[PDB]
RNA sequence: UUAAUUGCGAUAACGAACGAGACCUUAACCUACUAAAUAGGGUUGCUGGCACUUGCCGGUUGACUCUUCUUAGAGGGACUAU
């Protein structure tokens, strides 16, 4: 149950529709981007300052279709933006300006993700295909494992000092969700688990429990590193999002119904954070698309389809 | 011994306009693969060739009127090269609909 | 005056029933869906029978529907 | 209060008559409220124009209508007739020296002075022809807001076009004195004698 | 800064350009001036008799100011407009084709106007000149 | 190397380039300033996107406008869009975009058409008609 | 040659038109149906589809020959420049204008105009068309001009699924009492269709989804 | 209800077809793609006109790169969406 509870210190909006995924570099907790259904890309730098915690320092004129998957580099230069319109573009974040557009797919872009060291750049599309690009802008591998729908792609970081193997997860519409390296070059197992319909796949801060999240109403955790199942935590509706801690070991996940709040050691379900709307019946309640943490490990951001981030300040009750 | 840059424009007009693309894109590939400067498959207003008639035979009902109407699609492919290269192109890079013109000289 | 066809109705029809789940509510993934799976000779009606479909799922979470 | 200048040179006067207040043609659009109560919404103001015309659609669907400027409206009703077809410009024109023309008499808010004409002109309760078998007998009915401001609209513009034959007294200086004579409301003009014989009609028939 | 010649507002620097010329008094005059319907679509000459001649004259100095090269055919379009023809509707003709050569002739007389390749008239250096100052007195004028 | 865009106009037919660079302070159209254009009406209109934001923004950003097509209403309408879309333009880039955000909220509020481009263009005028819908005249006499 | 692009592709349709039209009039007992004309430098290449392909040929070299220089005499050019090439069509029953002239060939030898046109339509049906119509239009018996429609299967009249997918073939047919006239729609089947779409721009076809079975216990499998 | 035998429902009818629709060309949106001394726009040569200081405005096919506008090509885009 803990003493430090979960309350709202700012409501941040810029976008005009649906946010379809946020993020923060392991460098920068200032510089969170935020991609949206509005074809467009607006980064926040945080101020804290009473309600508006990150005001538009970069928005984007980018893709011309979604901006549905969005992954910044750890240090946090290159943003790297995928969409429905088979491209990908890396963004100079201070000036303003695209530098590549990593042009290959036969269909919509439906996962970016970048390398540890900022270089290997791994998108995935509806197609079957999972496409390796370089920050120049050359197809380097086309990964070939899912025999329908692939929809996420996430990276590991590594520290036990470098074994080799550069540590990739790719969520599917097959029912199994796949690992990856990068050098033994391709395959490392198969994580069969979900019974619905796979959505997102968050790994550890660590690098190697990754949540696989589904329809069904149950997020299955696994431990990459010894290759192994770890646990299957409740969560009763469809899964949108999962965000894990820098601060402990929660586990945020936006939920059918709104958010809902675990932990990865001790099976709890702490909080429900489920705001207020203007309108609305009972069905209609607008459900959060992404939610991603900082690295201090104070906020946390959710972008929700009624255009809405909203700044969650964990703080103590008393 | 030759390799005299001469400067060559092929005319490409038709009306199924999905051919003349497909012969432009053969063009450009054939070009790639002989590696030339090139200008690309410039293209000109796609001029509409319109006949506007009374639909009757002999002006006894109401006033309906037809036009019909002829797309032509002209196109400009602009080489830097000589004329031997051009003609070892032209040998063959005929589709049938399509025409290809080769204008010859800067 | 825009009221549904038979046939677009019956195409929505047609798939709720063959592909209930990967239906994802919202209209954009979900006329992506009906693109792949069932075979349109166009795109305007293909975006037709999406909504169509988007607003079957819309209905079918407030209570059961006829057919 | 402070004029910023640029590279490419304005005059003073505009200058002055920019930024602090937002205004209309050259003077205040601020204060000229609705003295009347209904009709408020359904003649204009409320949203800041600077010219008295614009492309603005609102001719779309119904209502949007009642959300179009009340020079504007003037303006266009004045196109009226073949030989003004078109010609926005000469409208707006005409327009603005009415406006000057009331500015010029007696001061006070020439905006005002125009809301309260439409106002003034607009007929209450009107007959509709009513079948009730072959014969032309009229039932009285009220009017609604927006067909009542519609009528007023016009009826000025209709009035100063009979006075513009054969005169010297431009469309504009009679539009203006239409104007006077409907918000001083001493029955002299074409707008206020038309309601009142609709008035009268519909009387003898309530 | 910059003394500007395009950002007089038209009809201020026509002005300036016949009080100049009438300064001056060297044009040369047509001779067939006032004894001419100026445009085929006339039914009255110039109205002021005397002058207007000049201002047309400045018009199309400053026209080919703005443009490149520029002919006797383009001006005589420039100057037409709408006939009155009656019964019929109107058409477009254009000037009087020897006026406007008259004019042209005049101002290469002076020394406003220079014959330029490809076919057509440009400015001359000197004109130019005057142009500016004529500009420049036109700008003192509002300031 | 200066920090500049290339912003279109559009209207009926009427098109109109604004470059928007950086400098002193200079607004021309076809050469001649922002001043003239000349349907003399009509000038106001094109003044109202500058005095929305004020004369503030404008020190800074030059505009120079090409415009072709339409007649001279919507030539000046064009104008309008173009000097409206320019500024926007030239704070997404360069200048902080919570400005360009505020930019859009008064153009939107005010909305003029401007950022959201003109809607209507003619139907063909079909035969049997005078005009587009407007036949001639049918004479059961 | 040369003239304005435009005026020169226009020059050539009408070409194409008055050699097709000559083929209709000169090949009739040939069974002709259509021309492919292919205009490359020098040589230009005309090919020609009948039913009795033979006749074309005559004895060869016969009336191909003839017909080539016929050509040259119409526009000028050389021998060698125009080269005549005579094929077998693919199924006639699909084309329409063939069987347009079948008709009138059954019509004009003395037959039932009825029983034939219910022929033709069964051959077409056995050749794989969706449908087919058949319109004669004049006296089939009695001096009031009658109409008579025959048909199988579905006949789309409305849509660019006409443009795309019906052959159409009017013709007249001179007979010693008056004129027929023979209409003839043909309902090519979608799929064999090849140019343009491959099936009927309303219809929407769903397949049959593949199933999957869940749970069974997480686990890993390792390589 | 619909522009519609357009649909929902009631219902010895049920599921069908043609016609309406869909389709097709065009008109609209793309500061994302494809390229343009036959569409355009930039920087500097040569100089033309100035204010006279750096800066303006030009013309000139000089050179260079871009493609917003122009053009089409490929797609996308609106499904009454929320
Ligand atoms: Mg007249
Ligand atoms: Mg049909
Ligand atoms: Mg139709």
């Amino acid at each position: 149950s803990s003493n430090i509870m979960l309350v709202l210190r700012g409501t941040l909006e810029g976008h005009n529709g649906w946010v379809t995924s946020l993020s923060t570099s392991a460098a920068q907790p200032n510089l969170l981007v935020s991609g949206s259904r509005d074809k467009t890309l607006i980064s926040w730098r945080l101020t804290e300052n009473e309600q508006q915690f990150g005001v538009p320092v970069r928005s984007y004129k980018g893709h011309s279709h979604i901006v549905q998957d969005v992954v910044v580099s750890a240090d946090g230069n290159y943003a790297v933006s995928a969409s429905w319109d088979k491209t990908l573009r890396l963004w100079n974040l201070a000036t303003g300006n695209s530098e590549a557009r990593f042009v290959g797919h036969t269909g919509d872009v439906l996962s970016v993700a970048i390398d540890a060291n900022s270089s290997k750049i791994i998108s995935a599309s509806r197609d079957k295909t999972i496409r390796v690009w370089n920050t120049v802008g050359d197809c380097a591998y086309v990964l070939l494992g899912h025999t329908d729908w692939v929809t996420k792609v996430r990276v590991a970081p590594k520290n036990l000092v470098d074994d080799g193997r550069i540590t990739f997860v790719s969520a599917g519409m097959d029912k199994i969700v796949r690992s990856w390296s990068l050098n033994s070059y391709r395959i490392e197992a198969d994580f069969i688990g979900h019974n619905n319909y796979i959505n997102v796949v968050q790994p550890s801060p660590d690098g190697s429990l990754a949540a696989s999240a589904g329809k069904d109403g149950q997020i299955y955790v696994w431990n990459l590193k010894h290759k192994s199942a770890f646990m299957n935590f409740d969560a009763k509706d469809e899964v949108f999002a999962l965000a894990f801690s820098p601060s402990r070991f929660w586990l945020t996940a936006a939920t059918a119904s709104g958010i809902k709040i675990y932990d990865l050691e001790n099976e709890v379900l702490i909080d429900e954070l489920k705001p207020e709307f203007a309108g609305y019946t009972k069905a209609q309640d607008p459900h959060a698309v992404s939610l991603a943490w900082s690295a201090d490990g104070q906020t946390l951001f959710a972008g929700y389809t009624d255009n809405v981030i909203r700044v969650w300040q964990v703080m103590t009750a008393n | 011994q030759e390799v005299v840059i001469h400067k060559i424009r092929i005319n490409l007009t038709s009306t199924k306009v999905k051919q003349l693309e497909n012969v432009s894109a053969n063009i450009i590939k054939n070009a790639e693969t002989f590696k030339l400067v090139k200008k690309g498959p410039v293209r000109l207003p796609t001029k509409v060739l319109k006949i506007s008639t009374r639909k009757t035979p002999n002006g006894e009902g109401s006033k309906t009127w037809d036009t019909y109407e002829m797309r032509i699609h002209k196109r400009y492919i602009d080489l830097e090269a000589p004329a031997h290269i051009v003609k070892r192109i032209t040998q063959i890079t005929i589709e049938p609909g399509v025409d290809v013109e080769v204008i010859i000289a800067a | 005056g825009r009221v549904r066809t038979k046939t677009v109705k019956r195409a929505s029809k047609a798939l709720i029933e063959k592909y209930y789940p990967k239906l994802t509510m919202d209209f954009q993934t979900n006329k992506r869906l009906c693109d792949e799976i069932a075979t349109i000779q166009s795109k305007r009606l293909r975006n037709k029978i999406a909504g169509y479909t988007t607003h079957l799922m819309k209905r079918i979470q407030k209570g059961p529907v006829r057919g | 209060f402070v004029p910023v200048e640029l590279a490419t040179t304005i005059p003073v006067e505009i200058q002055q008559a920019q930024q602090e207040i937002k205004l209309f043609n050259k003077w205040s659009f601020e204060d000229v409220e609705v003295k009347d109560a209904s009709l408020v919404d359904y003649i204009q103001i409320s949203k800041p124009i600077y010219v008295a015309h614009t492309a603005g659609r609102y001719a779309n669907k119904r209502f949007r209508k009642a959300q179009c400027p009340i020079v504007e409206r003037l303006t266009n009703s004045l196109m009226m007739n073949g030989r003004n077809n078109g010609k926005k410009l000469k409208a707006v024109r005409i327009v603005k020296h009415t406006l000057e023309i009331i500015n010029v008499l007696t001061d006070q808010n020439p905006l005002q002075v125009v809301v309260d004409a439409i106002i003034n002109s607009g007929p209450r309760e009107d007959t509709t022809r009513v079948g009730g078998g072959g014969a032309a007998r009229r039932q009285a009915v009220d009017v609604s807001p927006l067909r009542r401001v519609n009528q007023s609209i016009a009826l000025l513009t209709i009035g100063a076009r009979e006075a513009a034959f054969r005169n010297i007294k431009t469309i504009a200086e009679t539009l203006a004195e239409e104007l006077i004579n409907a918000a001083k409301g001493s029955s002299t003009s074409y707008a206020i004698k038309k309601k009142d014989e609709l008035e009268r009609v519909a009387k003898s028939n309530r | 800064p910059g003394v500007s010649v395009r950002d007089v507002p038209a009809q201020d620097f026509i002005n300036n350009y016949a009080s100049f010329l009438q300064r001056q008094g060297k044009l040369e005059v047509p001779g067939y001036v006032d004894i001419v319907k100026t445009s085929a679509g006339n039914e009255l000459p110039p109205q002021d008799s005397e002058g207007w001649f000049y201002k047309r004259a400045a018009s199309v100095a400053r026209h080919i100011y703005l443009r490149k090269q520029v002919g006797v055919g383009k001006l005589n379009k420039l100057y037409g407009g709408a006939k009155n023809r009656g019964v019929r509707p109107h058409k477009h003709v254009d000037a009087s084709g020897s006026i406007n050569r008259k004019v042209l002739q005049s101002l290469e007389k002076l020394g406003v106007v220079e014959i330029s390749p490809k076919g057509g008239r440009r400015i001359s250096d000197n004109g130019l000149r005057d142009l500016d100052r004529i500009a420049a007195a036109t700008l003192e004028d509002e300031e | 190397t200066v920090p500049s865009v290339q912003t279109f106009g559009k209207k009926k037919s009427a098109t109109a380039v604004a470059h928007v660079k950086a400098g002193k302070g200079l607004i021309k159209v076809n050469g001649s300033p922002i001043t003239l254009v000349q349907p003399e009406i009509l000038r106001f209109k094109v003044y109202e996107p500058l005095l929305l934001v004020g004369l503030d923004k404008f020190a800074n950003i030059d505009i120079r406008v090409k415009v072709t097509g339409g007649g001279h209403v919507s030539q000046v309408y064009a104008i309008r869009q173009a000097i409206a879309k320019g500024l926007v333009a030239y704070h997404q880039k360069f200048v902080d975009e919570q400005s360009k955000n505020e930019l859009k909220k008064a153009f939107t509020s005010y909305d003029r058409t401007l950022l959201i481009a003109d809607s209507r263009r003619p139907e063909p005028k079909k035969f049997g008609g005078r005009g587009a819908r407007s036949r001639f005249q049918k004479s059961y006499r | 040659a040369i003239i304005s692009k435009k005026r020169k592709l226009v020059a050539d349709g009408v070409f194409y038109a008055e050699l097709n039209e000559f083929f209709t009039r000169e090949l009739a007992e040939e069974g002709y149906s259509g021309v492919e004309v292919r205009v490359t430098p020098t040589k230009t290449e005309i090919i020609i589809r009948a039913t009795k392909v033979q006749d074309v040929v005559g004895e060869n070299g016969r009336r191909i020959n003839e017909l080539t220089l016929l050509i040259e005499k119409r526009f000028k050019y050389k021998r060698g420049t125009i080269a005549l090439y005579a094929e077998r069509v693919h199924d006639r029953g699909l084309s329409a204008v063939a069987q347009a002239e079948s008709m009138k060939f059954k019509l004009l030898n003395g037959l039932a105009i009825r029983r034939a046109a219910y022929g033709v339509v069964r051959y077409v049906m056995e050749s794989g068309a969706k449908g087919c119509e058949v319109v004669i239009s004049g006296k089939l018996r009695a001096a009031r001009a009658k109409s008579m429609k025959f048909a199988d299967g579905f006949l789309i009249h409305s849509g660019q699924p006409v443009n795309d997918f019906i052959e159409t073939a009017t013709r007249h047919v001179l007979l010693r009492q008056g004129v027929l006239g023979i209409k003839v729609k043909i309902m090519k089947d979608p799929s064999r269709n090849t140019s343009g779409p491959k099936a009927l721009p309303d219809a929407v076809t769903i397949i049959e989804p593949k199933e999957e079975e869940p749970v069974l216990e997480p686990s890993v499998k390792d390589y």
